[PDB]
């Protein structure tokens, strides 16, 4: 098959949505079509910790979130075309993960 | 300590080939995560290495549950004075300067 | 709270030290004072042992530790 | 200075002990006698007995080793040198073995080779 | 002699078996998602790890 799909994973919005934009306008140049970014629910880690160390006090609790956001995108590409537009100088924390299946 | 000698030598030549090195605290355990397959066991290796920087002139740093030290000068000065193997038989570890 | 209180028995204890004897009298002996000499135990016909394994007497059970050999008549 | 059998003896000596093994107890000295692992044994008898000396040597003619009577072992313990830890310390040596090879297994020494062309004939 | 004793019966809840990766921490401990810390240290830490306080 030459379906090729990319997993982009990071804990930020912006970086994400920037790196998503800079390849689907890299593969758009080329007279390619590529499916549309698919959006995962963005599964939210929660863990709350008591404040105190000892324990002493009003029961206090610090929630702590770290929110973990997932895109796909599907192309059909030879592996050439995906390792070039891949080496990009990627801003740091954007994940990627590129399957073939 | 309850540590024999054939270790201590076993041991002693580990340190000569390998000089820096980070350790793990892990005594009860049967297997190590990434100091095992030694054909040694475990535990007197890691006393023969407590033994080494707790002697009392080699010092230690030891934070995140983890050992990283600094041999020093003495300790290549006391090795040779005791086991009489001359520095000129130089550590392997000077390449891809 | 109070302490552990660990004094009823056994207010001190000596080391338990084994008089084993320097000169093998009670455990090897020739009784023939020549060349060629007899041993006072049993040959081991085992092969998961060595060829100079050799055993010691007790009341039953040679306790060899090593194979917990003991002599059946089946 | 010299050259003789216990100028290198005492050497022989303390490199085995330096080098761990050594058969110590009443067991797994006479056992690796026995196993005839090893082609060399230092005994000592100093005191009156002469049963133990003629057992020995009955044992040593059965592996064709020639005893060597060597006098005054007070000899080779002082002058091997017996530092030891800290300032004081003397522990004494009646028994001399070396597994594994006669001479050692760390140097290369012609003594092996005198000591065994003087046996020989 | 010492396999004679160890591995009789398994220990197959043995509390012993975690630590604080940073301290060696006892009690408190945070096996959710491997921080395997005792919760002060994930304190601690807990910024630098990527858990910040949103809510």
């Amino acid at each position: 098959i030459h379906r090729i799909r990319i997993t982009l994973t990071s804990r930020n919005v912006k970086s994400l949505e920037k790196v998503c934009a800079d390849l689907i306008r890299g593969a758009k140049e080329k007279n390619l079509k590529v499916k549309g970014p698919v959006r995962m629910p963005t599964k939210t880690l929660r863990i709350t910790t008591r404040k105190t160390p000892c324990g002493e006090g009003s029961k206090t609790w610090d929630r702590f979130q770290m929110r973990i956001h997932k895109r796909l995108i599907d192309l059909h590409s030879p592996s050439e075309i995906v390792k070039q537009i891949t080496s990009i100088s990627i801003e740091p924390g954007v994940e990627v993960e590129v399957t073939i299946a | 300590m309850l540590m024999p000698k054939k270790n201590r030598i076993a041991i002693y030549e580990l340190l000569f080939k390998e000089g820096v090195m980070v350790a793990k605290k892990d005594v009860h355990m049967p297997k190590h995560p990434e100091l095992a397959d030694k054909n040694v066991p475990n535990l007197h290796v890691m006393k023969a290495m407590q033994s080494l920087k707790s002697r009392g002139y080699v010092k230690e740093q030891f934070a995140w549950r983890h050992f990283y030290w600094y041999l020093t000068n003495e300790g290549i000065q006391y090795l040779r004075d005791y086991l009489h193997l001359p520095p000129e038989i130089v550590p392997a570890t000077l390449r891809r300067s | 709270k109070k302490r552990k209180k660990k004094s009823y028995t056994t207010p001190k204890k000596n080391k338990h030290k084994r008089k084993k004897v320097k000169l093998a009298v009670l455990k090897y002996y020739k009784v023939d004072e020549n060349g060629k000499i007899s041993r006072l135990r049993r040959e081991c016909p085992s092969d998961e042992c060595g060829a100079g394994v050799f055993m010691a007497s007790h009341f039953d059970r040679h306790y060899c530790g090593k194979c917990c050999l003991t002599y059946c008549f089946n | 200075g010299v050259m003789d059998v216990n100028t290198a003896l005492q050497e022989v000596l303390k490199t085995a002990l330096i080098h761990d093994g050594l058969a110590r107890g009443i067991r797994e000295a006479a056992k690796a006698l026995d196993k005839r692992q090893a082609h060399l044994c230092v005994l000592a008898s100093n005191c009156d007995e002469p049963m133990y000396v003629k057992l020995v040597e009955a044992l040593c003619a059965e592996h064709q080793i020639n005893l060597i009577k060597v006098d005054d072992n007070k000899k080779l313990g002082e002058w091997v040198g017996l530092c030891k830890i800290d300032r004081e310390g003397k522990p004494r040596k009646v028994v001399g073995c070396s597994c594994v090879v006669v001479k050692d297994y760390g140097k290369e020494s012609q003594a092996k080779d005198v000591i065994e062309e003087y046996f020989k004939c | 002699g010492h396999q004679q004793l160890y591995w009789s019966h398994p220990r197959k809840f043995g509390q012993g078996s975690r630590s604080c990766r940073v301290c060696s921490n006892r009690h408190g401990l945070i096996r959710k998602y491997g921080l395997n810390m005792c919760r002060q240290c994930f304190r601690q830490y807990a910024k630098d790890i990527g858990f910040i306080k949103l809510d």
